[PDB]
């Protein structure tokens, strides 16, 4: 390196390749090479537009006994998710999603906030689920969900997915996989060079 | 203390350098910044890039 | 698909018409558990009778 | 709601003489639960085949 934070070979000449422009960053090869260069500006904040759960249902659960659903009473809702959410300014939404069984093949999905105190707590249903004869998930599985504000920043929209979800019995409910696209700022910590060429920052 | 009292006289810093290899060594086990070095950018031994 | 041995010198149950709580209104009493398409576990009881 | 399973049951190859007491000795069906996969393997034959 150098005081420019410029990939430099030992004798002091600028090393080129591929500029990576967008958002976020990638590697381009129509362009024009440009000198490569490591920067140390701290990366801000992205909010999570696109979030995608897998949730396994089962079809021999009871429906709950208790008719209203409640939700400081853990026997209201068949299954609870707890799902990570960014923000644009790094405030994190620890977003909680109850399932309900209310009758034979269909379900009743719920959403609520923690991390807000002014949130309302959920009463009316917000999704709903039906699966086929064989359990294989239908249509209905995206919903648009938005967060509380907090600290005078604006709240998060996004959609929600449960694709690629079966209610076929498995013994008990199980989150098998959980992805979301927001991420709170970071620092520049190790640079590394791969076999492609390509250098990915820590 | 003997009065079962802590205080704090305060914390060694800790720098680091946007490029090595160009602290020159001088003398004993020491190295003097200079340019292709940066500044020293002092830090905290806790968390971050230290 | 099943195999049963059957007695030959097994006389006919006395109660000739059928029940289900009953353990002289059949010979035999056997189990085969089939799933159906969303898994659920389906209890068949096949009763022999003579 | 979920629709019955309709099966065909098979007695083939049975026997019929007396063996003093009636009992089961070869039972099987071709329907499987759902079940998670608990890991893999290699045999000689160099397949891969889990479990």
């Amino acid at each position: 390196l150098d005081e420019n934070r410029n990939l430099v070979n030992m004798q002091g000449m600028q090393l080129t390749g591929y500029p990576a422009t967008g958002t976020p960053p990638t590697i381009q090869q129509g362009a024009n090479p440009a000198p490569i260069t490591i920067p140390n500006t701290l990366m801000a904040a992205k909010s999570t537009t696109t979030a995608s759960m897998q949730i396994n249902l089962n079809s021999t659960d009871p429906v709950p006994s208790k008719t209203p659903f409640s939700v400081s009473d853990a026997d209201s809702y068949n299954k609870k998710g707890t799902v990570t959410v960014y923000d644009s300014q790094g405030n994190a939404h620890d977003m909680n999603v109850y399932f309900v069984k209310t009758k034979d093949n269909e379900w009743a999905v719920y959403t609520h906030d923690s991390s807000d105190p002014a949130a309302t707590a959920p009463t009316t249903a917000s999704t709903t689920l039906k699966f086929n004869e064989n359990g294989i998930l239908e249509s209905g599985g995206t919903v648009n969900i938005t967060t509380g504000t907090i600290n005078g920043a604006t709240a998060a929209t996004f959609s929600l997915s449960f694709l690629n979800s079966m209610q076929q019995n498995t013994g008990a409910n199980n989150i098998v996989a959980t992805n979301q696209n927001g991420y709170k700022p970071g620092d520049l910590v190790s640079y590394q060079i791969n076999n492609d060429g390509t250098v990915v920052g820590n | 203390y003997s009065n079962e009292q802590e205080q704090v006289l305060g914390q060694i810093v800790l720098a680091n350098f946007a490029n090595n290899e160009g602290l020159a060594s001088q003398g004993d086990n020491v190295w003097a910044a200079t340019q292709a070095s940066g500044v020293a950018l002092l830090g905290t031994a806790g968390s971050g890039n230290f």
